[PDB]
């Protein structure tokens, strides 16, 4: 799988991964804040 | 004193008050073959009759007692009155407000 | 997204675009099913006011019809609770529970609207079930929008606007339309009745126009209607260009205002804290409290005639023009 | 300056919640003064911020001209 | 990980990191203002 | 079955596959978030 980087430019893969990870972590953190149970700063009870 | 109501009175005729569970409207929709006056939520036993008591459908009238083996389609389960109110209002706020 | 087929009806002249389009697959068909009326019990013998210790509203009913009414109301507002929803256990002469006082007001109101508001309800009338539909609470009530006493030097002052609200049918329109028109009696007219302006005689602001718009948003979705079923929107303020639905719903506004101002709000004092809205107010009636998204509540089923006791006496004081329209004799002091 | 005033007032109307800002993005607004003020200068939170945003927006479009 | 700068252009990465962290810091601070228990300017009980 | 890559361009097939599978996976995860019996954050009864 080392040959994967002879095909795909490392910078574009890493930028693509970083953009996906940033959007995904933001979306997961936001979804959690939207729920009553996992809003850690809303301070609700279970 | 405590006259017992007449089964042929219009108040009884209207609700089908029968002195005996047999001869009732057994083909009335609201009817289970376990409902008696003693089992009725609207029945308060009389202090010194032994067999009769007051009926809330008759305004708890002294001169309108009902036989404890009677029945009318106004019967409601004495299993009620255990819980009173909306069952989501706390008891603190239920009475008065 | 939706799809065809859609039910279509013509409300105005061909080519005016006055049509109702409905999705048959969006109707509940269970919420609007009228309960099967009980058999007519006898109306003989002594009245209820002579039998019962504590009866003030249903005095002129027979014992049989009184108990038939009591059982019907139990199915309508609290089937899963029983008679002890309003009555304190076995003491049926007791008025301790708030639901008992509220229900006593609800019978007086149900009798009042059924006897005086045929200008809106015609002959159908209403029943406890028209609003409750088998529930302790009507699913379709409203509370007053909170008034937060804005900073006057801060930021983000929505003037009851600029937020998506189910009250305004997901518009940014004013959210206090119910308070102004369904409880208060503020003017709904927005159109000048002249070709040329007279700004010192008619100067309705666009904010007032959007408030009347927001009430119209509700009155459309609350009865499964749209602006076209009561209006020719090309000529919005022309009554002779409007279907007879507009005249009927005119009384629906004043009847809802009558229900809220004279019958519902007096109950606010003795409600439990859990029941009240954010402002501390009682849940109030809107157009959907009876209609639930259909032009004819409960499919226009005439339930009143089956139950003696929900019909009152035609008041000599009733006007339907004494609710903020040339006079305020049918409204109490408070309103809102 | 105009966009900051509009944006901060928009954000303040949803209690500063960025999530609620996205949820209400199309619905929030900087509201004009209520009718009672006429053409006078109203307080900041009663259309004053709107009047400043309108003034700076007018200046920017005129300078852009 | 000094080799990371033979892949990612360091000048652009530094600028986009500052821009990105500006959005994230403003976003997190604003989220705390919106909560009741962490709006320091409002001063609600914890 | 290696001959598939003498037909398509493998480099763009993999990039297209990731984007398509991301969209589908978010589609399915969001759809379950909208259902009642499979909303794991809501935790309704099953
Ligand atoms: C998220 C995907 C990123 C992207 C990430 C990568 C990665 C990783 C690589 C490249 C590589 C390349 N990219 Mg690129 N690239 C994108 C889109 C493009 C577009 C375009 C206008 O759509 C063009 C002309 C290019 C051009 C190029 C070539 C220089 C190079 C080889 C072609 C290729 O593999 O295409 C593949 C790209 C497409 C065929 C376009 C895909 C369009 C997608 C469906 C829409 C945008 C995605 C968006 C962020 C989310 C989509 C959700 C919805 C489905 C829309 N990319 C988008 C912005 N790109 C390769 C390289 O470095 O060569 C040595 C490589 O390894
Ligand atoms: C009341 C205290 C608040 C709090 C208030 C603040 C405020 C205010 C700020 C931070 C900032 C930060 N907080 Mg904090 N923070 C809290 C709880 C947390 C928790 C946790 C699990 O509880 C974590 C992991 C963090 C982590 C962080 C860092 C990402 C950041 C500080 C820079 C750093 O040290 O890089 C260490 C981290 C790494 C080296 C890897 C992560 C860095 C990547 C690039 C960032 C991706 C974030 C991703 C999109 C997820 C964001 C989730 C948010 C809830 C939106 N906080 C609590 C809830 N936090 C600052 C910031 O936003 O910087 C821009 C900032 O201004
Ligand atoms: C509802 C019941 C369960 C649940 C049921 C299932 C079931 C069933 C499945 C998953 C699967 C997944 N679940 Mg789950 N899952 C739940 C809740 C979650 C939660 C959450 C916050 O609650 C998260 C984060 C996840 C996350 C995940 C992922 C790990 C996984 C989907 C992979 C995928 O998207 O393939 C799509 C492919 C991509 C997204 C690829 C894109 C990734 C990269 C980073 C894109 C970068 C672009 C790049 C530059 C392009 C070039 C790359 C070249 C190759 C070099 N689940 C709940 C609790 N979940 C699936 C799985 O296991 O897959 C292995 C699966 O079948
Ligand atoms: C592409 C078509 C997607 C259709 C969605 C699949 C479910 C169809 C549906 O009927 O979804 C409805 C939502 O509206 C919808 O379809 C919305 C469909 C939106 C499709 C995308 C339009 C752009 C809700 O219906 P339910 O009674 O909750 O169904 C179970
Ligand atoms: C042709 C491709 C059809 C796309 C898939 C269709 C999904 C199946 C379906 O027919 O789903 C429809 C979604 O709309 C739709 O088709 C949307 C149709 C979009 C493509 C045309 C259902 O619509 P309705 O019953 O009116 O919704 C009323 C409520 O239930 C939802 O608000
Ligand atoms: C085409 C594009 C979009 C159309 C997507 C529609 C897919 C089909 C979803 C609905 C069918 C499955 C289903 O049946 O979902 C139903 C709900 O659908 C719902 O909300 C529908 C909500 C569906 C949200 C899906 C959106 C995914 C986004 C896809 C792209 C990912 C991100 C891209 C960037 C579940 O109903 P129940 O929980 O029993 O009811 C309880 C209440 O929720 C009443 O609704
Ligand atoms: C918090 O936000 C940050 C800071 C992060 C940045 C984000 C900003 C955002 C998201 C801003 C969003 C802005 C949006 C979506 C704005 C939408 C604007 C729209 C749709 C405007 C549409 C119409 C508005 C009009 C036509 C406004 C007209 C107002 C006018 C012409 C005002 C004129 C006022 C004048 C000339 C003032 C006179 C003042 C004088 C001096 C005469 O008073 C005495
Ligand atoms: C619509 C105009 C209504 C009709 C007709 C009837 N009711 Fe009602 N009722 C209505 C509202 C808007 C409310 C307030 C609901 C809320 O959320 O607070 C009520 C309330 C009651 C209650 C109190 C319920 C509770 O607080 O738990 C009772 C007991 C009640 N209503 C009974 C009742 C009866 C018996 C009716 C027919 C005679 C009746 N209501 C009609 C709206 C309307
Ligand atoms: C019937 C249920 C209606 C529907 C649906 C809509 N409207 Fe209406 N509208 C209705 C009435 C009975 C009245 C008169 C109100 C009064 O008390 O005088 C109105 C009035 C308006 C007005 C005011 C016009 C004027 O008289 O100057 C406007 C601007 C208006 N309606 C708009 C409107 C829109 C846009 C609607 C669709 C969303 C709509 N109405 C629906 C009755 C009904
Ligand atoms: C319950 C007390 C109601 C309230 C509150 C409102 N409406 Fe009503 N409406 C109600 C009834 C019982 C009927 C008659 C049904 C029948 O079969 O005749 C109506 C009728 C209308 C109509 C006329 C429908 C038609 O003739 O086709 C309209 C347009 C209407 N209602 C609208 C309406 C609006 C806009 C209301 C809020 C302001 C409203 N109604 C309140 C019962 C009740
Ligand atoms: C709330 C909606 C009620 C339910 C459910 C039931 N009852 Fe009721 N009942 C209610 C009120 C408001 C009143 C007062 C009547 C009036 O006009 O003022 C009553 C009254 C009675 C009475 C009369 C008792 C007396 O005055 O001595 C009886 C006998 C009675 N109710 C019986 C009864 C039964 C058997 C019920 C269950 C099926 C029942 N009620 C439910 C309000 C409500
Ligand atoms: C930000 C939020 C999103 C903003 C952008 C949205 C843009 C798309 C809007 C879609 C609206 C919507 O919900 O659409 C849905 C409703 C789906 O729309 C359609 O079905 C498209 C038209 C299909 C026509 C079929 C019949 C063809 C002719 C037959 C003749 C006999
Ligand atoms: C851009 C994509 C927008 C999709 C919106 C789908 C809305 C589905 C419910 C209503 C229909 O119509
Ligand atoms: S209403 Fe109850 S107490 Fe009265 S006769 Fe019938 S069953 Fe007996």
């Amino acid at each position: 799988m080392w040959r994967l980087w002879k095909l795909y430019d490392p910078r574009r893969v890493l930028i693509g991964i970083f953009s996906w990870l940033a959007v995904l972590a933001l979306v997961i953190h936001f979804i959690l804040l939207s729920t009553d149970r996992f809003n850690w700063v809303g301070g609700a009870a279970v | 004193t405590w006259e017992i109501i007449s089964e042929d009175a219009p108040e009884a005729k209207g609700i089908g008050y029968v002195h005996n569970q047999a001869d009732a409207d057994m083909d009335h929709p609201r009817f289970e073959s376990h409902q008696f006056c003693a089992n009725c939520l609207l029945y308060v036993p009389h202090e010194e009759d032994g067999d009769h008591g007051y009926c809330a459908a008759f305004g708890m009238d002294e001169k309108r007692l009902v036989n404890a083996n009677g029945w009318c389609w106004a019967w409601e389960d004495a299993g009620d009155a255990a819980e009173v109110g909306p069952r989501d209002v706390p008891a603190d706020q239920l009475r008065r407000g | 997204c939706e799809r065809p087929p859609v039910d279509t009806e013509q409300k105005g002249y061909r080519g005016t675009g006055m049509e109702e389009v409905n999705n048959p697959r969006l109707r509940d068909d269970d919420l609007h099913l009228a309960p099967e009326a009980a058999d007519p019990v006898s109306a003989e013998g002594p009245r209820a006011g002579e039998i019962y210790q504590n009866v003030e509203v249903l005095d002129d009913l027979s014992v049989a019809e009184f108990t038939r009414l009591m059982q019907s109301m139990t199915d309508w507002v609290s089937p899963d609770e029983g008679c002890t929803y309003c009555h304190d256990g076995n003491d049926f002469a007791s008025e301790e529970l708030y639901t008992y006082q509220v229900s006593r007001q609800m019978i007086e109101m149900n009798r009042y609207v059924n006897a005086n508001w045929d200008s809106h309800m015609d002959d159908t009338g209403v029943t406890c079930y028209t609003c409750h539909r088998g529930e302790n609470l009507p699913e379709e009530s409203w509370f007053a929008e909170p008034t937060p006493d804005v900073n006057m030097a801060g930021l983000g002052n929505t003037m009851m606007q600029n937020l998506a609200s189910e009250k305004t049918e997901y518009t940014s329109l004013p959210r206090n339309a119910f308070e102004r028109y369904l409880l208060g009696h503020d003017d709904l007219r927005v159109e000048g009745d002249t070709i040329l302006p007279h700004l010192d005689e008619w100067d309705v602001s666009l904010q007032d126009t959007e408030a009347s718009y927001s009430l119209m948003m509700h009155m459309s979705a609350a009865t499964g209607s749209n602006c076209t079923t009561c209006h020719n929107t090309g000529r919005l303020g022309q009554w002779d260009e409007s279907p007879e639905e507009r005249e009927i719903s005119w009384h629906g506004i004043r009847m809802t205002r009558d229900i809220n101002a004279n019958w519902i709000e007096p109950l606010e004092a003795g409600q439990p804290e859990v029941r009240l809205g954010p402002t501390g107010d009682i849940a109030k009636v809107q157009c959907a409290t009876c209609h639930y998204g259909e032009q004819l509540p409960l499919d226009g089923a005439k339930m009143v005639d089956d139950y003696p006791g929900l019909m009152g006496e035609e008041d000599a004081d009733f006007d339907f023009l004494q609710f903020g329209d040339l006079g305020t004799d049918g409204l109490r002091d408070r309103n809102a | 300056v105009s966009i900051v005033i509009i944006g901060m007032n928009m954000l303040a109307s949803v209690d500063w919640s960025p999530l609620e800002f996205i949820r209400q993005f199309f619905w929030v607004a900087l509201e004009p003064p209520p009718p009672e003020y006429g053409l006078s200068l109203p307080p900041l939170n009663d259309g004053g911020w709107w009047l400043i945003a309108g003034f700076t927006l007018t200046l920017s479009v005129l300078l852009w001209f | 990980m000094w080799r990371m700068w033979k892949i990612l252009d360091y000048r652009r990465t530094v600028v986009l990191a500052h821009v990105g962290m500006a959005v994230l810091a403003l976003l997190i601070h604003f989220i705390l203002l919106s909560t009741e228990n962490f709006n320091w300017l409002q001063g609600n009980p914890y």
